[PDB]
């Protein structure tokens, strides 16, 4: 059962933004994606 | 590269450069006082004298 459909856009980016890139030089600190696991960790602290 | 830690850290050359090139260019103004303080000693004559 032949010729099915994928991505052909390989496969999405990770670059190191204001979220990474200020945590990067300045402490040497890393997060894939910061900015949500930023934002939820804000969210859960005040619930 | 791509990357902005790559102009991140063209930037911490340039950050570098610009504190040394007022350096020099501040020691010649700092330099020039201090030849005049050896050109008028080497035609001192001491006052007691």
């Amino acid at each position: 059962e032949d010729t099915e459909a994928d991505v052909p856009v390989t496969y999405g980016e990770m670059v190191l933004n204001g979220a990474n890139l200020v945590t990067a030089l300045v402490m040497g600190k890393a997060v894939r994606s910061l900015d949500d696991v930023g934002r939820h960790l804000l969210d859960m602290q005040e619930e | 590269d791509g990357t902005g830690i790559s102009l991140h850290r063209q930037l911490r050359a340039i950050q570098q450069l610009a504190r040394n090139v007022q350096a020099v260019l501040g020691a010649f103004e700092r330099g020039t006082a201090d030849q005049m303080l050896h050109v008028l000693l080497e035609k001192a004559p001491p006052l007691a004298l």
